[PDB]
């Protein structure tokens, strides 16, 4: 056949008497062609069901792997899901084939919870240098499966080994972005593998530092986590301080370095010794920038806590020194 | 001048023979196009079989509309076509 | 298409307003991604900087002898008595037994012919002659100062026309002589 309507004449005679051709034609021409015409032509041929005009109609004119598979979704076309879990179109694509091989792990979880799931798993694992989070988010995808999996200790397994085995490639090979972005990325895959604080305990007294170098160049989202993390391990000076340049030392503009201040005063006061020295003194060396964050918080440490340490004198002195500071 | 200040962009040529008629950009000059046809013997390379002749209608802002060949005319410009 | 209509908006915004209002908003949302397509921080900063390009020149699209002269003079007569397209004085005098050489229109007297009919109609126009007759002219010689002047106007502006016609002319004769002579090509 030549043109079109010979594709419904041939359905009219199998018809009135009951061909992937109409398939490459329902992958036809790209913007408004007919993307509606072979499909009509072999959805009406008389009617039995299309079940691939759905898939190939949608791929014609990412997400048209959704756009097939929710066609036959739970098990119509159950042999069908070989073709249906498939997206190639070989091409440059970034969330798309690790989303990919999430979704054939998917599969594989309804057809037999083991059958593939891994093997698409340790698939898109064996991929190009990592220098992306789209590989370390797939292979903690799968360790999110691994933890789903109810299974404690062979997760802990799974995490621990294809979490800290990115921790020898996580990111910065080549690319149009310059900014390494692996800190972020391998803060969530410590937080699979342990320390998640809100699911899993089970975590050393090392877990801080584990945390330290699972962000390795810096942790200025996770500095509220690191606090958390590192004032339970230790509970001590060290996590005080830990907290405190965690705020302070990653990011400007005192997002994090006002909550750094709090951490500071806060725990050198609960855990190394109240109304002292080193909480003033490091309270003033924190916030000795401090510019107006908010609104003016870099006097309502300070001013308070020399007035907590019990001295009019020296309240007095913290108080016009402050004063003289107080709307810049 | 007129070649040593000639940008050669390279635009194209859009139009149709059979009476030759192009589409082409303003290049806001009162200069119309220029059309001639000719021997095909002046080349940087020049393969043999020259007995085939150029036709061209050349201007400013496009690339001109030349052929084989095997006033008369007139470029609307508010409209910008050559006909 | 998020990143698609971030590009495409992006590109709306500078196509009115332009890369400095780009260093603007880049200087007050600088702190989240959703100017990274406006900075050197999304994937989407070529093909923003490029759809402005193209969203404000006109690519894209909104984001979605005596006895001749005597006969000749005969002629003038009947062209001026003539008083509809087909029916006049003359249709007669064509097929009507004698000779009519001045009827021709590929004959060059038809030229000498509309020459002596304009002047007919110089006459038969009725400023022209037929019952009126205005003395401006008969003891005028401010109004014919005036025409002289008139006349001296027309031909200024008639040296110009020659002048500029000549000049484009010469210009656009210059363009055919330096025209591409090298790229001859078909598509």
């Amino acid at each position: 056949v030549m043109t079109v309507r010979d594709f419904t004449q041939v359905f009219d005679s199998y018809a009135q008497f009951e061909m992937e051709t109409a398939s490459e034609l329902g992958r036809e021409e790209e913007d408004d062609v007919d993307l509606e015409l072979r499909l009509a032509r072999f959805e009406q041929l008389i009617s039995r069901r299309p079940l691939l005009l759905n898939s190939v109609l949608l791929r014609q004119n990412e997400w048209h792997k959704r756009v097939a598979l929710h066609q036959g979704r739970p098990r119509e076309i159950i042999n069908t899901y070989t073709e249906a879990v498939q997206t190639v179109d070989p091409f440059k694509a970034t969330g798309k084939p690790h989303t990919l091989w999430v979704a054939f792990a998917k599969f594989y979880e309804d057809n037999g919870q083991l059958d593939d799931a891994r093997v698409i798993l340790e698939k898109a694992t064996k991929v190009n240098f990592k220098q992306v989070d789209d590989l370390a988010s797939v292979w903690c995808q799968c360790g999110e499966l691994e933890l789903r999996h109810e299974n404690y200790d062979e997760a802990l397994r799974l995490l621990r080994k294809a979490t800290a085995l990115p921790a020898r490639r996580a990111e910065y090979f080549d690319g149009s972005e310059p900014v390494q972005n692996r800190v972020y990325k391998s803060l969530k895959v410590w937080s699979m593998l342990a320390d998640l604080e809100e699911s899993l305990g089970t975590f050393q007294s090392t877990k801080a530092v584990y945390d330290r170098i699972l962000d390795l160049r810096i942790a200025t989202p996770q500095i509220v986590i690191n606090y958390a993390m590192f004032l339970e391990e230790h509970k001590y000076f060290e996590e005080s301080f830990k907290a405190y340049e965690r705020g302070i030392s990653l990011f400007k503009w005192p997002n994090v370095s006002d909550i750094w201040s709090t951490y500071l005063t806060k725990f050198i006061a609960r855990y190394g010794g109240r109304k002292l020295e080193r909480a003033r003194d490091l309270f003033e060396q924190a916030l000795d920038g401090c510019p107006p964050k908010y609104a003016k918080t870099l006097y309502l440490l300070y001013a308070q806590l020399e007035e907590e340490w019990g001295l009019a004198r020296h309240a007095m002195a913290v108080y016009e020194r402050a004063t003289r500071a107080v709307e810049p | 001048e007129v070649k040593k200040f000639v940008k050669i962009g390279r635009p194209g040529y859009k139009v149709t023979k059979q009476l030759f008629q192009i589409d082409y950009p303003e290049i806001a000059e009162g200069i119309m196009p220029r059309h001639r046809f000719m021997s095909a013997y002046e080349q940087r390379i020049e393969p043999p079989d020259r007995r085939w002749q150029y036709l061209l209608m050349a201007a400013e802002p496009y690339e001109t509309i030349a052929f084989k060949v095997p006033f008369w005319t007139h470029w609307n410009r508010e409209t910008k076509q050559f006909f | 298409p998020e990143v698609r209509n971030i590009v495409d908006k992006t590109a709306s915004f500078v196509a009115r307003n332009g890369p400095e209002f780009e260093a603007r908003i880049r200087q007050n949302e600088i702190n989240n991604p959703k100017f990274n397509f406006l900075n050197p921080n999304d994937p989407y900063h070529a093909y923003y900087r490029h759809k402005v390009s193209e969203f404000k020149e006109g690519k894209a699209q909104e984001p979605s002898s005596a006895f001749d002269l005597d006969v000749v003079k005969l002629t003038a007569q009947f062209v001026a008595r003539n008083g509809r397209q087909f029916l006049t004085q003359l249709m007669q005098k064509e097929q009507r037994n004698y000779q009519f050489d001045f009827l021709r229109p590929q004959h060059s007297l038809f030229n000498y012919f509309t020459k002596l009919v304009e002047q007919y109609t110089k006459i038969l126009i009725p400023p022209k002659g037929l019952f009126s007759k205005l003395k401006k002219e008969a003891e005028n010689p401010r109004e014919v100062l005036d025409q002289v002047c008139y006349r001296v106007e027309w031909a200024k502006f008639q040296e110009r026309e020659r002048k500029k016609e000549e000049e484009e002319k010469e210009k656009e004769r210059v363009a055919y002589a330096q025209i591409d002579w090298h790229d001859f090509v078909v598509v």
